[PDB]
Protein backbone atom coordinates (compact mmCIF):
# COMPACT_ATOMS: atom_id res chain seq x y z
CA UNK A 1 0.00 0.00 0.00
CA UNK A 2 1.35 3.37 -0.80
CA UNK A 3 -0.50 6.91 -1.03
CA UNK A 4 -3.94 5.43 0.22
CA UNK A 5 -4.58 7.36 4.16
CA UNK A 6 -7.00 4.38 4.32
CA UNK A 7 -4.09 2.13 5.21
CA UNK A 8 -0.76 4.36 5.78
CA UNK A 9 2.28 2.58 7.30
CA UNK A 10 3.62 3.60 10.41
CA UNK A 11 7.21 4.55 11.09
CA UNK A 12 7.55 5.96 14.89
CA UNK A 13 9.46 5.29 17.81
CA UNK A 14 7.93 3.73 21.04
CA UNK A 15 8.46 6.38 22.95
CA UNK A 16 7.70 9.19 20.71
CA UNK A 17 3.99 7.44 19.04
CA UNK A 18 3.84 10.06 16.51
CA UNK A 19 4.18 8.30 13.00
CA UNK A 20 7.01 9.50 11.02
CA UNK A 21 5.26 8.68 7.68
CA UNK A 22 2.70 11.35 6.17
CA UNK A 23 1.18 9.97 2.99
CA UNK A 24 -1.17 11.68 0.37
CA UNK A 25 -3.23 9.89 -2.16
CA UNK A 26 -2.04 12.90 -4.07
CA UNK A 27 1.49 11.71 -4.25
CA UNK A 28 2.40 8.45 -6.61
CA UNK A 29 5.38 6.58 -4.94
CA UNK A 30 4.69 3.21 -7.12
CA UNK A 31 5.72 5.71 -10.75
CA UNK A 32 8.29 7.74 -8.79
CA UNK A 33 10.44 5.10 -7.78
CA UNK A 34 9.88 3.69 -11.64
CA UNK A 35 11.31 6.87 -12.69
CA UNK A 36 14.57 7.02 -10.78
CA UNK A 37 16.00 3.26 -10.86
CA UNK A 38 16.14 4.44 -14.60
CA UNK A 39 18.04 7.72 -13.88
CA UNK A 40 21.06 6.18 -11.42
CA UNK A 41 21.22 2.56 -13.93
CA UNK A 42 20.47 0.81 -17.01
CA UNK A 43 16.71 -0.50 -16.76
CA UNK A 44 17.39 -3.20 -19.86
CA UNK A 45 19.13 -5.85 -16.83
CA UNK A 46 17.52 -8.24 -14.92
CA UNK A 47 17.88 -8.27 -10.89
CA UNK A 48 15.58 -11.29 -9.36
CA UNK A 49 15.80 -10.58 -5.83
CA UNK A 50 13.83 -7.51 -6.46
CA UNK A 51 12.08 -9.10 -9.28
CA UNK B 1 -44.03 22.75 -9.89
CA UNK B 2 -46.62 20.06 -10.44
CA UNK B 3 -46.36 18.40 -6.97
CA UNK B 4 -48.32 19.29 -3.72
CA UNK B 5 -46.43 16.38 -1.54
CA UNK B 6 -44.54 18.23 1.62
CA UNK B 7 -41.59 19.82 0.99
CA UNK B 8 -38.51 19.17 2.41
CA UNK B 9 -36.95 21.84 1.43
CA UNK B 10 -39.03 23.79 3.70
CA UNK B 11 -41.27 21.49 6.76
CA UNK B 12 -37.68 19.09 6.80
CA UNK B 13 -38.85 16.43 5.97
CA UNK B 14 -35.98 14.60 4.51
CA UNK B 15 -35.04 11.10 3.75
CA UNK B 16 -32.37 10.52 1.58
CA UNK B 17 -29.71 10.75 4.02
CA UNK B 18 -28.97 6.92 3.35
CA UNK B 19 -27.84 7.88 -0.03
CA UNK B 20 -24.49 9.33 0.80
CA UNK B 21 -21.38 7.15 0.53
CA UNK B 22 -18.13 9.59 1.23
CA UNK B 23 -17.88 13.43 1.48
CA UNK B 24 -14.03 15.16 0.68
CA UNK B 25 -13.36 18.71 1.50
CA UNK B 26 -9.91 20.57 0.49
CA UNK B 27 -9.09 23.88 0.74
CA UNK B 28 -7.31 25.81 -1.26
CA UNK B 29 -7.44 22.28 -3.40
CA UNK B 30 -4.98 20.80 -1.51
CA UNK B 31 -5.28 21.09 2.02
CA UNK B 32 -7.57 18.21 2.95
CA UNK B 33 -9.59 18.90 5.94
CA UNK B 34 -9.42 17.61 8.88
CA UNK B 35 -5.74 15.88 7.57
CA UNK B 36 -3.84 15.36 10.49
CA UNK B 37 -4.75 12.04 10.57
CA UNK B 38 -7.47 12.30 12.81
CA UNK B 39 -10.19 9.83 10.91
CA UNK B 40 -9.21 6.00 10.45
CA UNK B 41 -10.04 7.08 6.78
CA UNK B 42 -7.66 10.74 6.80
CA UNK B 43 -8.49 11.28 3.17
CA UNK B 44 -12.10 11.59 3.53
CA UNK B 45 -15.58 11.16 5.85
CA UNK B 46 -16.66 8.03 4.45
CA UNK B 47 -20.29 7.37 5.93
CA UNK B 48 -20.99 4.11 4.64
CA UNK B 49 -18.85 1.05 2.83
CA UNK B 50 -20.22 -1.45 0.77
CA UNK B 51 -17.48 -4.13 0.99
CA UNK B 52 -16.46 -4.75 4.87
CA UNK B 53 -12.88 -5.67 4.38
CA UNK B 54 -11.45 -4.80 7.40
CA UNK B 55 -15.61 -3.88 8.86
CA UNK B 56 -15.05 -0.35 9.64
CA UNK B 57 -19.01 -0.33 9.98
CA UNK B 58 -20.53 -0.43 13.59
CA UNK B 59 -24.05 -0.97 15.51
CA UNK B 60 -24.55 -3.83 13.27
CA UNK B 61 -24.74 -1.47 9.68
CA UNK B 62 -23.32 -0.84 6.71
CA UNK B 63 -22.38 2.47 8.54
CA UNK B 64 -18.43 3.67 9.14
CA UNK B 65 -17.39 3.80 13.04
CA UNK B 66 -15.27 7.34 11.67
CA UNK B 67 -18.79 8.73 10.89
CA UNK B 68 -20.67 6.97 13.42
CA UNK B 69 -18.33 8.90 15.99
CA UNK B 70 -18.36 12.54 14.43
CA UNK B 71 -22.05 12.26 13.96
CA UNK B 72 -22.44 11.69 18.22
CA UNK B 73 -19.67 14.54 18.51
CA UNK B 74 -21.53 17.04 16.82
CA UNK B 75 -25.24 15.94 18.30
CA UNK B 76 -24.44 14.91 21.72
CA UNK B 77 -20.74 15.61 22.37
CA UNK B 78 -20.50 11.77 23.47
CA UNK B 79 -17.87 9.54 21.83
CA UNK B 80 -14.93 10.43 23.85
CA UNK B 81 -15.80 8.57 26.66
CA UNK B 82 -17.96 6.04 25.75
CA UNK B 83 -20.76 5.79 23.21
CA UNK B 84 -24.41 5.60 25.33
CA UNK B 85 -28.18 7.03 24.53
CA UNK B 86 -27.90 10.54 25.45
CA UNK B 87 -30.34 11.92 27.39
CA UNK B 88 -34.30 12.90 26.01
CA UNK B 89 -34.74 16.17 25.78
CA UNK B 90 -31.42 16.04 23.04
CA UNK B 91 -33.01 13.73 21.44
CA UNK B 92 -35.58 15.64 19.32
CA UNK B 93 -37.25 14.60 15.73
CA UNK B 94 -34.73 16.47 14.36
CA UNK B 95 -31.80 14.68 16.02
CA UNK B 96 -29.58 11.92 14.38
CA UNK B 97 -29.93 8.75 16.77
CA UNK B 98 -33.41 9.60 17.37
CA UNK B 99 -33.87 8.67 13.73
CA UNK B 100 -31.28 5.93 13.06
CA UNK B 101 -32.54 2.60 12.70
CA UNK B 102 -30.11 -0.38 11.72
CA UNK C 1 8.85 12.28 -8.56
CA UNK C 2 7.83 15.27 -6.98
CA UNK C 3 4.03 16.19 -8.35
CA UNK C 4 1.10 16.59 -7.32
CA UNK C 5 -1.28 13.49 -8.94
CA UNK C 6 -4.48 15.01 -10.67
CA UNK C 7 -7.09 12.77 -12.65
CA UNK C 8 -9.96 14.09 -15.00
CA UNK C 9 -12.30 12.10 -16.47
CA UNK C 10 -12.72 12.24 -20.31
CA UNK C 11 -15.99 11.15 -21.15
CA UNK C 12 -16.49 9.02 -24.52
CA UNK C 13 -15.76 10.68 -27.66
CA UNK C 14 -14.89 13.47 -26.26
CA UNK C 15 -12.52 16.02 -27.81
CA UNK C 16 -11.92 19.12 -25.46
CA UNK C 17 -11.16 19.05 -21.70
CA UNK C 18 -10.96 22.33 -19.57
CA UNK C 19 -9.55 22.41 -15.99
CA UNK C 20 -9.93 25.07 -13.24
CA UNK C 21 -7.23 25.36 -10.69
CA UNK C 22 -5.33 28.14 -9.03
CA UNK C 23 -1.50 28.03 -7.58
CA UNK C 24 -1.15 30.32 -4.90
CA UNK C 25 2.83 30.19 -5.03
CA UNK C 26 5.07 29.07 -7.83
CA UNK C 27 5.91 25.44 -9.05
CA UNK C 28 8.44 23.96 -11.51
CA UNK C 29 6.38 22.70 -14.13
CA UNK C 30 3.70 20.49 -15.72
CA UNK C 31 4.22 17.15 -17.18
CA UNK C 32 0.41 14.95 -18.24
CA UNK C 33 -0.19 11.78 -20.79
CA UNK C 34 -3.67 9.80 -21.33
CA UNK C 35 -5.29 6.99 -19.19
CA UNK C 36 -7.67 4.12 -19.73
CA UNK C 37 -10.18 4.48 -17.38
CA UNK C 38 -10.66 0.51 -17.17
CA UNK C 39 -6.92 0.28 -16.65
CA UNK C 40 -6.65 2.72 -14.26
CA UNK C 41 -7.39 1.33 -10.56
CA UNK C 42 -9.31 3.98 -8.18
CA UNK C 43 -6.82 4.36 -5.45
CA UNK C 44 -7.10 5.74 -1.93
CA UNK C 45 -9.91 3.01 -1.54
CA UNK C 46 -8.64 -0.40 0.53
CA UNK C 47 -10.13 -2.22 -3.06
CA UNK C 48 -12.09 -1.50 -6.02
CA UNK C 49 -15.10 -3.75 -7.20
CA UNK C 50 -14.79 -2.13 -10.45
CA UNK D 1 -11.30 28.15 23.14
CA UNK D 2 -8.62 28.43 21.00
CA UNK D 3 -5.76 27.25 23.31
CA UNK D 4 -5.31 24.58 25.73
CA UNK D 5 -8.22 22.21 24.33
CA UNK D 6 -7.08 20.56 21.15
CA UNK D 7 -3.64 19.55 19.60
CA UNK D 8 -2.13 20.87 16.18
CA UNK D 9 -0.05 17.96 15.67
CA UNK D 10 -1.16 15.14 13.60
CA UNK D 11 -2.80 12.67 16.24
CA UNK D 12 -5.57 9.48 15.33
CA UNK D 13 -8.88 9.86 17.18
CA UNK D 14 -9.84 5.92 17.24
CA UNK D 15 -6.98 3.62 17.19
CA UNK D 16 -6.95 0.31 16.65
CA UNK D 17 -5.14 -2.94 17.93
CA UNK D 18 -4.99 -6.22 16.71
CA UNK D 19 -4.38 -9.42 18.61
CA UNK D 20 -1.10 -10.50 19.39
CA UNK D 21 -1.73 -13.57 20.79
CA UNK D 22 -4.96 -15.87 19.99
CA UNK D 23 -6.30 -19.54 21.52
CA UNK D 24 -8.68 -21.08 20.14
CA UNK D 25 -10.54 -23.39 22.63
CA UNK D 26 -12.70 -26.03 23.10
CA UNK D 27 -15.34 -23.86 24.30
CA UNK D 28 -13.44 -20.84 24.90
CA UNK D 29 -11.46 -17.57 23.37
CA UNK D 30 -8.42 -15.72 24.17
CA UNK D 31 -6.64 -12.63 23.28
CA UNK D 32 -4.19 -10.85 24.23
CA UNK D 33 -3.33 -7.08 22.94
CA UNK D 34 -0.74 -4.80 24.05
CA UNK D 35 -2.77 -1.30 24.10
CA UNK D 36 -0.66 1.44 23.76
CA UNK D 37 -1.60 4.65 25.21
CA UNK D 38 1.07 7.44 23.65
CA UNK D 39 3.10 9.50 25.28
CA UNK D 40 1.14 13.23 26.33
CA UNK D 41 -2.49 11.30 25.51
CA UNK D 42 -5.14 10.16 28.21
CA UNK D 43 -7.68 7.23 26.93
CA UNK D 44 -11.04 6.75 29.20
CA UNK D 45 -11.79 3.13 28.93
CA UNK D 46 -15.58 3.29 28.82
CA UNK D 47 -14.47 4.83 24.84
CA UNK D 48 -13.32 0.82 24.39
CA UNK D 49 -15.27 -2.09 22.89
CA UNK D 50 -14.34 -5.14 21.17
CA UNK D 51 -14.91 -5.38 17.93
CA UNK E 1 -5.75 24.38 -19.02
CA UNK E 2 -7.77 23.40 -22.19
CA UNK E 3 -6.79 20.33 -23.74
CA UNK E 4 -7.79 19.21 -26.98
CA UNK E 5 -7.28 15.41 -27.95
CA UNK E 6 -8.42 12.88 -30.58
CA UNK E 7 -11.85 11.24 -29.65
CA UNK E 8 -12.06 7.94 -28.20
CA UNK E 9 -14.77 4.96 -27.97
CA UNK E 10 -13.92 4.55 -24.37
CA UNK E 11 -13.53 6.18 -21.31
CA UNK E 12 -10.11 7.89 -20.64
CA UNK E 13 -8.84 10.27 -18.30
CA UNK E 14 -6.26 13.49 -18.23
CA UNK E 15 -3.02 12.35 -15.96
CA UNK E 16 -1.48 15.78 -14.79
CA UNK E 17 1.47 16.37 -12.86
CA UNK E 18 2.14 19.71 -11.47
CA UNK E 19 5.58 19.28 -10.45
CA UNK E 20 6.60 21.02 -7.24
CA UNK E 21 9.00 20.19 -4.05
CA UNK E 22 7.39 17.71 -2.21
CA UNK E 23 10.69 17.35 0.65
CA UNK E 24 11.26 16.18 4.18
CA UNK E 25 13.51 17.00 7.27
CA UNK E 26 13.78 14.39 9.56
CA UNK E 27 15.18 15.44 13.36
CA UNK E 28 16.23 12.67 15.61
CA UNK E 29 17.14 14.44 18.84
CA UNK E 30 16.99 11.55 21.44
CA UNK E 31 16.88 7.82 21.46
CA UNK E 32 14.00 6.31 19.78
CA UNK E 33 12.66 9.29 18.63
CA UNK E 34 11.83 10.55 14.79
CA UNK E 35 10.58 13.86 14.15
CA UNK E 36 9.88 14.84 10.44
CA UNK E 37 8.78 17.95 8.94
CA UNK E 38 7.26 17.11 5.25
CA UNK E 39 6.36 20.46 2.90
CA UNK E 40 5.00 19.98 -0.77
CA UNK E 41 4.96 23.83 -2.20
CA UNK E 42 3.12 24.93 -4.47
CA UNK E 43 -0.23 22.15 -3.32
CA UNK E 44 0.41 22.26 0.16
CA UNK E 45 -2.62 20.41 1.38
CA UNK E 46 -4.80 19.95 -1.76
CA UNK E 47 -6.39 23.31 -3.28
CA UNK E 48 -9.54 25.04 -2.05
CA UNK F 1 -35.07 -24.71 8.95
CA UNK F 2 -33.27 -28.41 7.53
CA UNK F 3 -34.69 -27.30 4.07
CA UNK F 4 -32.68 -23.98 4.33
CA UNK F 5 -30.76 -22.81 1.08
CA UNK F 6 -27.47 -21.53 1.60
CA UNK F 7 -28.20 -17.63 2.01
CA UNK F 8 -26.22 -14.26 2.18
CA UNK F 9 -26.39 -11.28 4.62
CA UNK F 10 -27.22 -7.69 3.84
CA UNK F 11 -26.98 -4.60 5.62
CA UNK F 12 -28.43 -0.69 5.51
CA UNK F 13 -30.46 2.03 7.44
CA UNK F 14 -32.36 4.76 7.38
CA UNK F 15 -32.47 8.40 9.27
CA UNK F 16 -34.92 10.10 8.10
CA UNK F 17 -35.92 13.95 9.30
CA UNK F 18 -32.23 14.45 9.61
CA UNK F 19 -29.18 16.53 8.49
CA UNK F 20 -25.88 15.24 8.39
CA UNK F 21 -23.53 17.11 10.42
CA UNK F 22 -19.92 18.11 10.13
CA UNK F 23 -19.17 20.53 12.75
CA UNK F 24 -15.71 23.05 12.43
CA UNK F 25 -13.93 22.46 15.45
CA UNK F 26 -10.74 20.63 16.04
CA UNK F 27 -12.47 17.79 18.21
CA UNK F 28 -15.70 18.03 16.56
CA UNK F 29 -17.55 18.80 19.69
CA UNK F 30 -19.41 21.69 20.38
CA UNK F 31 -17.34 24.40 22.77
CA UNK F 32 -19.81 27.82 21.90
CA UNK F 33 -21.40 29.04 18.55
CA UNK F 34 -18.43 30.75 17.69
CA UNK F 35 -15.89 27.33 16.95
CA UNK F 36 -12.10 27.59 18.14
CA UNK F 37 -11.39 27.21 14.57
CA UNK F 38 -13.86 29.59 13.45
CA UNK F 39 -11.50 31.97 15.13
CA UNK F 40 -8.17 30.87 14.05
CA UNK F 41 -6.26 33.13 12.41
CA UNK F 42 -5.13 30.84 9.90
CA UNK F 43 -8.78 31.47 8.35
CA UNK F 44 -9.28 35.07 9.26
CA UNK F 45 -6.13 36.22 8.12
CA UNK F 46 -6.03 34.80 4.98
CA UNK F 47 -8.56 33.86 1.99
CA UNK F 48 -8.97 30.11 0.88
CA UNK F 49 -10.68 28.18 -1.54
CA UNK F 50 -13.09 25.07 -0.74
CA UNK F 51 -13.78 22.25 -2.90
CA UNK G 1 42.49 1.13 7.49
CA UNK G 2 42.72 -0.93 10.93
CA UNK G 3 40.57 0.93 13.11
CA UNK G 4 37.93 2.74 13.78
CA UNK G 5 36.06 0.91 11.01
CA UNK G 6 35.35 -2.08 12.16
CA UNK G 7 34.17 -3.14 15.33
CA UNK G 8 36.12 -6.07 17.61
CA UNK G 9 33.11 -7.65 19.55
CA UNK G 10 30.37 -9.85 18.19
CA UNK G 11 27.57 -8.46 16.21
CA UNK G 12 25.18 -9.52 13.58
CA UNK G 13 25.32 -8.49 10.23
CA UNK G 14 22.14 -8.88 8.84
CA UNK G 15 18.97 -9.64 11.93
CA UNK G 16 15.37 -10.85 11.46
CA UNK G 17 12.40 -9.42 12.82
CA UNK G 18 9.02 -11.46 13.84
CA UNK G 19 5.70 -9.71 13.66
CA UNK G 20 4.68 -9.30 16.65
CA UNK G 21 1.25 -8.59 15.70
CA UNK G 22 -0.74 -9.67 12.19
CA UNK G 23 -4.20 -9.28 10.78
CA UNK G 24 -5.25 -11.02 7.77
CA UNK G 25 -8.30 -8.98 6.29
CA UNK G 26 -10.21 -10.59 3.25
CA UNK G 27 -8.93 -8.14 1.25
CA UNK G 28 -5.45 -6.81 3.02
CA UNK G 29 -3.07 -7.99 5.00
CA UNK G 30 -1.43 -6.33 7.97
CA UNK G 31 1.91 -6.42 10.00
CA UNK G 32 4.21 -4.71 12.66
CA UNK G 33 7.36 -5.00 13.82
CA UNK G 34 9.18 -3.84 16.05
CA UNK G 35 12.36 -2.60 14.38
CA UNK G 36 15.63 -2.41 16.97
CA UNK G 37 18.57 -0.81 16.64
CA UNK G 38 21.03 -1.64 19.06
CA UNK G 39 23.24 0.98 20.33
CA UNK G 40 26.48 2.03 18.90
CA UNK G 41 24.34 0.75 15.45
CA UNK G 42 23.41 2.65 12.79
CA UNK G 43 20.49 1.38 10.37
CA UNK G 44 20.46 2.13 6.81
CA UNK G 45 16.24 1.61 5.73
CA UNK G 46 17.64 0.80 1.80
CA UNK G 47 18.82 -2.47 3.29
CA UNK G 48 15.42 -3.76 4.69
CA UNK G 49 12.94 -5.36 2.93
CA UNK G 50 10.00 -7.45 3.48
CA UNK G 51 10.54 -11.32 3.17
CA UNK H 1 -28.52 46.91 -9.50
CA UNK H 2 -28.57 49.83 -7.96
CA UNK H 3 -29.31 51.21 -4.72
CA UNK H 4 -30.38 47.61 -3.90
CA UNK H 5 -29.21 45.98 -0.80
CA UNK H 6 -31.11 42.40 -1.99
CA UNK H 7 -28.51 42.51 -4.71
CA UNK H 8 -25.80 44.67 -3.46
CA UNK H 9 -22.08 44.80 -5.54
CA UNK H 10 -19.35 43.54 -4.11
CA UNK H 11 -15.67 44.85 -4.70
CA UNK H 12 -13.30 43.85 -1.72
CA UNK H 13 -9.55 42.60 -1.59
CA UNK H 14 -9.30 38.47 -0.88
CA UNK H 15 -7.39 38.86 2.05
CA UNK H 16 -9.45 41.79 3.48
CA UNK H 17 -13.03 40.30 2.58
CA UNK H 18 -14.61 43.25 4.12
CA UNK H 19 -16.54 44.40 1.12
CA UNK H 20 -16.06 47.66 0.19
CA UNK H 21 -19.09 48.71 -1.46
CA UNK H 22 -21.90 49.83 1.21
CA UNK H 23 -25.16 50.81 -0.66
CA UNK H 24 -28.44 52.34 0.54
CA UNK H 25 -31.96 52.04 -1.30
CA UNK H 26 -32.54 55.76 -0.02
CA UNK H 27 -29.64 57.07 -2.11
CA UNK H 28 -29.94 57.15 -6.31
CA UNK H 29 -27.12 56.04 -8.34
CA UNK H 30 -28.79 56.02 -11.73
CA UNK H 31 -30.30 59.29 -11.55
CA UNK H 32 -27.38 61.19 -10.39
CA UNK H 33 -25.68 59.62 -12.97
CA UNK H 34 -27.32 61.30 -15.60
CA UNK H 35 -27.09 64.62 -13.48
CA UNK H 36 -23.56 64.51 -13.56
CA UNK H 37 -23.27 64.14 -17.47
CA UNK H 38 -25.59 66.87 -18.46
CA UNK H 39 -23.11 69.12 -16.29
CA UNK H 40 -19.59 67.51 -17.57
CA UNK H 41 -20.50 67.42 -21.35
CA UNK H 42 -23.01 68.27 -24.08
CA UNK H 43 -25.66 65.86 -23.53
CA UNK H 44 -27.17 66.07 -26.83
CA UNK H 45 -24.67 64.47 -28.99
CA UNK H 46 -24.67 60.07 -29.33
CA UNK H 47 -22.18 57.75 -28.15
CA UNK H 48 -23.39 54.11 -28.87
CA UNK H 49 -20.74 52.40 -27.07
CA UNK H 50 -22.95 53.43 -23.44
CA UNK H 51 -25.43 53.17 -25.23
Amino acid sequence: YYNSGGNLGVLAGQSSQLNAVVDLQDRNTELSYQMLLANTTDRSRYFSMWN
Amino acid sequence: FTYSGTIPYLDGTFYLSHTFRKVAIQFDSSVTWPGNDRLLTPNEFEIKISVDGEGYNVAQSNMTKDWFLVQMLANYNIGYQGYHLPPDYKDRTFSFLHNFIP
Amino acid sequence: LSAANMLYPIPPNATQLPIPSRNWAAFRGWSLTRLKQRETPALGSPFDPY
Amino acid sequence: PTHDVTTERSQRLQLRFVPVDREDTQYSYKTRFQLAVGDNRVLDMASTYFD
Amino acid sequence: MTFEMDPINEPTLLYVLFEVFDVARVHQPHRGVIEVVYLRTPFSAGNA
Amino acid sequence: DPRHALRDPERKFLCDRTLWRIPFSSNFMSMGSLTDLGQNLLYANAAHALD
